[PDB]
């Protein structure tokens, strides 16, 4: 694509720079260009890639929704028609980011750590497409079934105070409570998931300790709303 | 819609 | 272009959805749309052009006075490559809205809400290619001409309360402060334009009141930081 | 940079 002459080194270091100007689509575009490039991604520039397409398909869902309620309010072709335009745009960033992980992000992901990052995210943006899904059937299955290859490889090789294992698990429980419509199981793997924490907190430094309590501390702020 | 408490960027 | 097919209606309604779904690279595109149609625009519809454009040049603007921080303090070739990445980005929406501007908003404005309107915006634009130009004399002139023809025609025709003479008065003073390098100039242009706004107050209901004290303490603000 | 007060969106 358009970054096949540019260095991977250069591609990474733009994309701090695109990072430090909040400019997360040249973000995305610079780390799709370094995945690209076809070797395995550190922990640092996986983290790069998934904040700069989260920033991007942040902005087109907290748009989608906007114009879904002025649409459903509306229940002229014009909202309906702008709608259909932004949910386009949001389901090829979807399909881009799913492109990097099979082509070939995940079956090269042979550490935990990695392959664990990897299905999450894959669990995410068929999430985000099952948002504006209405084939819905067959989208949130992908989703579930991405999220729970993530979940079984993160309970046998990551403690339970891991931070991916934890957003992992936090993504998972709203996939249920929002997508699945089974808020039983939310509240369950919410809990479960905050309880096996709190029992491994004692093993951490004050540097880890502080990572795991604040994902923890999402896993309260949705247990919240819902009991 | 209230959005619930999802890991990373609180982009939307 | 891209427009040319949607009726001229739609793309002003789609540029207010794209408003309020925080699309604003959209919004400027519909209310491009909206110009090349040829009709004259209303006073609602020059203010959407003006806030699109605006929210996409902020955007750009914010963006490259970053990576030239970053630039200026590293004295390899990818900041400077960046930085004039969105430079070039930046240069380009102000080419094209310039366009609009001479093609042909101007030229058929003849009421003065309307020219001064276009002519502060192309004082405003001019200003912004400033700020990265490094030709730059003639870009700060064309950006002095544009500013000094709307201020005549704004104190021949409009009272010194007016919304659009304030701003323009706002804008042109913040020109002469830090593009012009005339810091009294800039203070002097303040002060008569906030105590002249002050003494026409009393002819005003209380909504064209809240319009005018507005940007009558943006230009306070400024003279807090020049005194 | 201290940026000044410009009219309308503070969108920098
Ligand atoms: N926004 C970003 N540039 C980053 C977020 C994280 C991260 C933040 C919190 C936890 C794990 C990773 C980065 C990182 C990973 N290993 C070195 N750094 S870089
Ligand atoms: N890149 C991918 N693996 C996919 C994208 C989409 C998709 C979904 C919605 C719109 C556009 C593409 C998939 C899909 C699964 N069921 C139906 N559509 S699979
Ligand atoms: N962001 C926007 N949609 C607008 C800003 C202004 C405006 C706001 C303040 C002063 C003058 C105009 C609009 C408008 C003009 N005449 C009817 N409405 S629309
Ligand atoms: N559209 C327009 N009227 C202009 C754009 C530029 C420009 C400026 C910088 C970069 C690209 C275009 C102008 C110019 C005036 N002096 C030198 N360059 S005039
Ligand atoms: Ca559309
Ligand atoms: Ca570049
Ligand atoms: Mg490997
Ligand atoms: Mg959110
Ligand atoms: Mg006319
Ligand atoms: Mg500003």
């Amino acid at each position: 694509g358009a970054m096949g002459s540019m260095e991977r080194a250069s591609l990474i270091q733009k994309a701090k720079l695109a990072e430090q100007a909040e400019r997360y689509e040249d973000m995305a575009a610079f780390m799709k260009g370094a995945v690209e490039k076809g070797e395995e991604l550190s922990c640092e520039e996986r983290n790069l890639l998934s904040v700069a397409y989260k920033n991007v398909v942040g902005g087109q869902r907290a748009a989608w929704r906007v114009l879904s309620s002025i649409e459903q309010k509306s229940n002229g072709p014009e909202v309906r028609e702008y709608r259909e335009k932004v949910e386009t745009e949001l389901q090829g960033v979807c399909d881009t980011v799913l492109g990097l992980l099979d082509s070939h992000l995940i079956k090269e992901a042979g550490d935990a750590e990695s392959r664990v990052f990897y299905l999450k995210m894959k669990g995410d943006y068929y999430r985000y497409l099952a948002e504006v899904a209405t084939d819905k059937k067959r989208i949130i299955d992908s989703a579930r079934s991405a999220y729970q290859e993530a979940m079984d490889i993160s309970k046998k090789e990551m403690p339970p105070t891991n931070p991916i294992r934890l957003g992992l698990a936090l993504n998972f429980s709203v996939f249920h409570y929002e997508i699945a419509n089974s808020p039983e199981e939310a509240i369950s793997l919410a809990k479960t998931t905050f309880d096996e924490a709190m029992a491994d907190l004692h093993t951490l430094s004050e540097d880890s300790y502080k990572d795991s309590t604040l994902i923890m501390q999402l896993l309260r702020d949705n247990l919240t709303l819902w009991t | 819609k209230l959005m619930f408490k999802t890991e990373g960027p609180d982009s939307d």
